[PDB]
């Protein structure tokens, strides 16, 4: 039923983050990354 | 955040009933006093944000709030007030009696425990929703904005069943360049995103237009999970390759057509929200031109 998915566009090719632990990190980071601006 | 022309007196808001156990906070229905200079008390929708929320959700919350402050469309949930003075914070919006479209749809399913006692949306009703949402989207694009998160779960259904846009956490400004490009890592609605957005992280009105199509598919299928049976990974590959969802059983040929249009692989073949509303103008409830942005003078 989930809705959002963790991805990464840094780099020539698109990408739905595959590692459970890495993808789960995206959340917090997209947040900080925005703080800066 | 910092106060402004909205920030309403908390003592003017009373919380009656709860309408959604959000994770970032919640959604309550209540009554207000002296909001619309002219009316004593008016019943509203109140979206709260947990004091101890997500470093990420917070921002996406204010964005939503802020962005709304500039809108004025019969088809775009109206903002009424804000309250940053003491946790929890509040965003007073017009009450959409029937909840979010996803839930409203999911409740038309015959198997539904919380069924409303009526059948699923009929071709007419669909065309209606289609054009209203389309309109709301049209307006949105006009005020130079790309939604990025169009989906039934973000549309609201009013008491009289008018559908409107109601979540704006992912919306972005495009007045400048007419598009948004996702920088690095982030969380995105893959199952509602267009090939190019999937491929290059670029969001345009056409991508929203593509989502629009998906929303039609959600409606015509009572909110099924798009590309159900496909892994997030698989969905990317499948859609980037030129894949699209299948028409649900008994799907109005006419709505199917609309989807074939929204799912054109080449963004420039996809229609505009206005071309859509126009393509429908003839078969809608009469009270449409009075309220519609499309028929409004602001459209020029
Ligand atoms: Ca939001
Ligand atoms: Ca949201």
């Amino acid at each position: 039923e989930n809705s959002l998915v963790a991805m990464d566009f840094s780099g020539q090719k698109s990408r739905v983050i595959e590692n459970p632990t890495e993808a789960l990190s995206v959340a917090v980071e997209e947040g900080l990354a925005w703080r800066k601006k | 955040y910092v106060p402004d022309e909205w920030e309403v007196s908390r003592e003017k808001i009373t919380l009656l009933r709860e309408l959604g156990q959000g994770s970032f906070g919640m959604v309550y229905e209540g009554n207000a006093r002296d909001i619309i200079k002219g009316e004593a008390e008016t019943r509203v929708a109140v979206k709260t944000v947990n004091e101890s929320a997500s470093l990420r959700e917070r921002i996406e919350f204010l964005n939503e709030a802020s962005v709304m402050k500039g809108f004025t469309c019969h088809h775009v949930v109206r903002l009424l007030g804000v309250v940053s003075k003491g946790q929890p914070t509040l965003v007073v919006m017009e009450l959409m009696a029937h909840g979010d479209l996803k839930s409203y749809l999911r409740s038309l399913r015959p198997e539904a425990e919380n069924n409303p006692g009526r059948p699923p949306p009929t071709l007419q009703e669909m065309i209606q929703m289609a054009a209203e949402i389309a309109d709301g989207m049209a307006y949105l694009n006009a005020k130079k904005f790309v939604h990025r998160d169009l989906a039934a779960r973000n549309c609201m259904v009013a008491h009289d069943f008018t559908v409107k846009i109601g979540d704006f956490g992912m919306t972005r400004d495009i007045y400048e360049t007419d598009y948004y490009r996702k920088g690095g890592k982030g969380l995105l609605p893959v199952r509602w995103m267009a090939p190019e957005s999937l491929k290059d992280g670029v969001f345009t009105t056409s991508s929203d237009m593509w989502s629009f199509g998906v929303v039609l598919w959600e409606i015509t299928s009572l909110a099924e999970q798009p590309y159900q049976g496909l892994s997030n990974e698989q969905v990317l590959k499948f859609v980037m390759d030129g894949g699209y969802l299948d028409q649900p059983d008994n799907c109005p040929e006419r709505v199917t057509d609309l989807m074939r249009m929204c799912w054109q692989f080449n963004p420039n073949m996809r229609p505009t929200f206005l071309e859509i509303v126009n393509l429908l103008k003839d078969d809608l409830h009469p009270s449409f031109p009075e309220v519609s942005f499309f028929h409004s003078e602001e459209n020029k």
